[PDB]
Formats: C-alpha cells, structure tokens, sequence
C-alpha cells in the first residue's frame, strides 16, 4: 500500500519539492534534480542535513527486537524540508 | 575574471542574483522561488 | 546544443550561429 | 563545467555530480581542508 513520499516546505507550485515513489520496477525521485535506481516491515530513515536527503533502510519477515538500519542513498536536492506525506 | 566571455555594452542581463529575503540560506540549500 | 546560442538563447525560437550564447559576449560575437 | 559558454545564475547556481572517472587537476584557487598540488 505504501508507495512513496512527498517532502517540502509548502507542497505548492511557488516553493521546490521533493517527491520520491517505489513504482513495481523502479523508484524515481524529482525535485532542478531526477533521480532513478532499483508480514514484512519495512522501517526507513529520512535525514536533511546540509543540502543533503539521506535515506536509510532495513526489511524484516511495533515488534520488539533490535535490528539495525543500513543506508541508501544521499541527495544534493538543496531544499528546505518542513513537511511530508506518505503516498498511497 | 570573465570579460571577454560575458561583458556586454548595453548591459547583460542573464545573471540575476536574490537582493531581498526573509532569513539567510541554510549551506548548501538552493532558493528558486 | 541548440539551446545555448544564438540564432538570444532565451529569447530576451525553439530551444527544445554565432560563437557566443547571446549578444553580452559582444566581445567574441 | 570549465568551458561552457553560459552559467548559470548565481540564485539559481548550477550543481554537477563528478562520478566514476580520473580527475586531472592538471587541466584547471583557494583549497580548504586540502592542499591543490595534492588534489592529484
């Protein structure tokens, strides 16, 4: 059901977002920037530090146990994120 | 220095830069609005 | 690169000869 | 990057990613954290 997200400052035409979404082949990311690569509990990280969108992941078959994230990937979007929403 | 490469006499107008804002830039964060 | 000429680049045509992009390079025109 | 006609605006500057590839700086000056007769 989860898809993807949406981050931003206002989610408008006059102000840059982002927009990331997993699609059944790949998962494509805009913003001035494209970006395009590849029960379970899917649990993420999403940092914005310094011009840079770091995202970090980890799958398993709220539980509780200890499992550690690995990362995925750093963006130069260069935008100011206050804001976001899940897609479905 | 770029002057033979952008000077123009007339007066070029491709480069613009932002005179006013709200609060200053976070590093590396761009403003397009 | 059709889009970085002159024919200005950005009409101040179809972007989607001389050397420089527009005229402010009147310096290489 | 070096030798494009135009660039682009300062508000709206230009961001490149260099990726998988030599980088001969002997080709192109203030350095931070590095030294440019080193960047080789």
């Amino acid at each position: 059901i989860i898809r993807g997200w949406i981050f931003g400052t206002t989610l408008d035409s006059k102000t840059q977002s982002l927009l990331i979404v997993n699609n059944a082949t790949n998962v494509v990311i805009k913003v001035t920037f494209e970006y395009v690569s590849q029960k379970n509990l899917r649990e993420f990280v999403f940092k914005n530090i310094d011009g840079y969108f770091k995202i970090y992941s980890k799958h398993t078959p709220l539980p509780q146990g200890f499992s550690a994230l690995e990362p995925l990937v750093d963006l130069p979007i260069g935008i100011n994120i206050t804001r976001f929403q899940t897609l479905l | 220095n770029s002057n033979k490469l952008d000077s123009k006499v007339s007066g070029n107008y491709n480069y613009l830069y932002r005179l006013f804002r709200k609060s200053n830039l976070k590093p590396f964060e761009r403003d397009i609005s | 690169t059709f889009d970085d000429y002159a024919m200005s680049w950005n009409s101040g045509r179809d972007n989607a000869k001389d050397k420089t992009y527009d005229s402010p390079g009147y310096f290489l025109n | 990057v070096f030798n494009a006609t135009r660039f682009a605006s300062v508000y709206a500057w230009n961001r490149k990613r260099i990726s998988n590839c030599v980088a001969d700086y002997s080709v192109l000056f203030k350095c931070y954290g590095v030294s440019p007769t080193k960047l080789n």
